């Protein structure tokens, strides 16, 4: 059970800083290098840097120097990395990782970043935290028929979508959200159904938002 | 900084087919080049360390060589957990640096969408911001292009679109496209249009309203 | 000693932080170039069908070349 275990996700303002904390257990962990890489949503991996724990030593690319510390807390087996002066760029998942091998033995024992944390998502915006407001998506009008809810302005990620309670998951489409220029967020959810059941069934969906503690029900009429 | 360039950026195979990604280094770095493989919305994980030592845990299939520039990473024949993205990375320089990484994608029939116009509900155009929404349904493969349209005028820089991974079922992509315009501006045209080009179509699908006909 | 414009001399590596330059160890492995490298690589040893023609220094790889019976 070697396991990276990060703190949870964080929202920020531009020009603020965030610090992301991994704990290990289940070996020595003086004796791995920590390294921290980020993912901004659908782009790379992106290395940011890397620190020894057993001596304190970091090194960042040239990119990330002034803005990146990597620390470290021994006695509780905790390696963090700080990041300031956020941007809007900075929003990303950002995850740690062990590899051996430092100094003298780097070249030669090294079995790359074999164990990974599972990730801190970290959002930068001015947006205040705000639940969606859920619409109906139907035709005025084939033999089946498009119903759908458009999730829009939320802050932040991530929305949950239903259809009748979790009965219905066929044909179900929840779309990834998309970040408009106000600085909130919007998705759609759609299901194709039988258009014969248009008359005799209903149609609802369930828009779960958490962290404005907003839940919300649409029924879609054809 | 050594640069790692995987091309192609996207590889349509089918499973039980091998597959052979391509990482290419600006200059050499002898053997110290890693494989890691990622799902969506999970950590990567160490495939293949210092280019042709497959790590623990990882399946005999995947097996990496190359040296100096040119790595190649080989799945022997795909399984359906094989389909994700696979990132090359360089240890022997400073900074160590990723590849951009290549999405290894399912192969399938050409499948054409099923295509869906929305209006703005009365309940969105009572707050003053109207959104009209296309859907493209269950397509592939992935390239597809939406116009939108109001009263014949070609619309840009209005609208937004994603699309959702790959089906776990069929394979097909879908994709929703969401032109927002103000109230006032709205309420100015009277005929709203999606346009859609696909390769399963041979010739573009338009659905559209009229609104308040609507 | 300090990297010119990010780079180490022949002979030598960087340092884990991009800021300092460590000599190759002699006969051992070798950098043949001003590089960015983090570890000097490891001298090639010839096999047994070859010479050596020249050592391994900190700035050159061995160089081998076959016996009498080329190549
Ligand atoms: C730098 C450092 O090691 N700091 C702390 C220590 O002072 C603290 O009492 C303990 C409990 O959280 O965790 C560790
Ligand atoms: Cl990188």
């Amino acid at each position: 059970q070697v396991q990276l275990v990060q703190s949870g996700a964080e929202m920020k303002k531009p020009g603020a800083s965030v610090k992301v904390s991994c704990k290990t257990s289940g070996y020595t962990f003086t004796n791995y290098k920590i390294n921290w890489v980020r993912q901004a949503p659908g782009q790379g991996l992106e290395w940011m840097g890397w620190m020894n724990p057993d001596t304190d030593s970091t090194g960042y690319p040239q990119k990330f120097q002034g803005r990146v510390t990597m620390t470290r807390n021994t006695s509780i087996s905790t390696a963090y990395m700080e990041l300031s002066s956020l941007r809007s760029e900075d929003t990303a998942v950002y995850y740690c990782a062990r590899s051996y091998g430092s100094g003298s033995y780097y070249r030669d024992y090294y079995y790359g970043m074999d164990v990974w944390g599972q990730g801190t998502t970290v959002t930068v915006s001015s947006a205040s935290t705000k639940g969606p407001s859920v619409f109906p998506l139907a035709p005025c009008s084939e033999s089946t028929a498009a119903l759908g809810c458009l999730v829009k302005d939320y802050f932040p990620e991530p929305v949950t979508v239903s259809w009748n309670s979790g009965a219905l998951t066929s044909g179900v489409h929840t779309f990834p959200a998309v970040l408009q220029s106000s600085g909130l967020y919007s998705l759609s959810s759609v299901v194709t159904v039988p258009s014969s059941s248009l008359g005799t069934k209903t149609y609802t969906c369930n828009v779960d938002h958490k962290p404005s503690n907003t839940k919300v029900d649409k029924r879609v009429e054809s | 900084e050594i640069v790692l360039t995987q091309s192609p950026a996207t590889l349509s195979l089918s499973p039980g087919e091998r597959a052979t990604l391509s990482c290419r280094a600006s200059q050499s770095v002898s053997s110290y080049l890693a494989w890691y493989q990622q799902k969506p919305g999970q950590a990567p994980r160490l495939l293949i360390y210092d280019a042709s030592n497959r790590a623990t845990g990882i399946p005999a299939r995947f097996s990496g060589s190359g040296s100096g520039t040119d790595f190649t990473l080989t799945i022997s024949s795909l399984e359906p957990e094989d389909f994700a993205v696979y990132y090359c990375q360089q240890r022997s320089n400073w900074p160590l640096t990723f590849g951009g990484g290549t999405k290894v994608e399912i192969k399938r029939t050409v499948a054409a969408p099923s295509v869906f116009i929305f209006p703005p509900s009365d309940e969105q155009l009572k707050s003053g911001t109207a959104s009209v929404v296309c859907l493209l349904n269950n397509f592939y493969p992935r390239e597809a292009k939406v116009q939108w349209k109001v009263d014949n005028a070609l619309q840009s820089g209005n609208s937004q679109e994603s699309v959702t991974e790959q089906d776990s079922k069929d394979s097909t992509y879908s994709l929703s496209s969401t032109l927002t315009l103000s109230k006032a501006d709205y309420e100015k045209h009277k005929v709203y249009a999606c346009e859609v080009t696909h390769q399963g179509l041979s010739s573009p699908v338009t659905k559209s309203f009229n609104r308040g006909e609507c | 000693s300090s990297p010119s414009e990010g780079l180490c001399p022949p002979g030598h590596h960087i340092s884990e932080d991009g800021r300092d330059c460590i000599s190759c160890k002699y006969g051992q492995d070798y950098s043949t170039h001003w590089n960015d490298l983090l570890f000097c690589l490891r001298c090639t040893r010839c096999d047994s069908g070859e010479v050596e023609l020249s050592p391994c220094t900190t700035t050159r790889n061995t160089v081998c070349q076959c016996e009498e019976g080329t190549f």
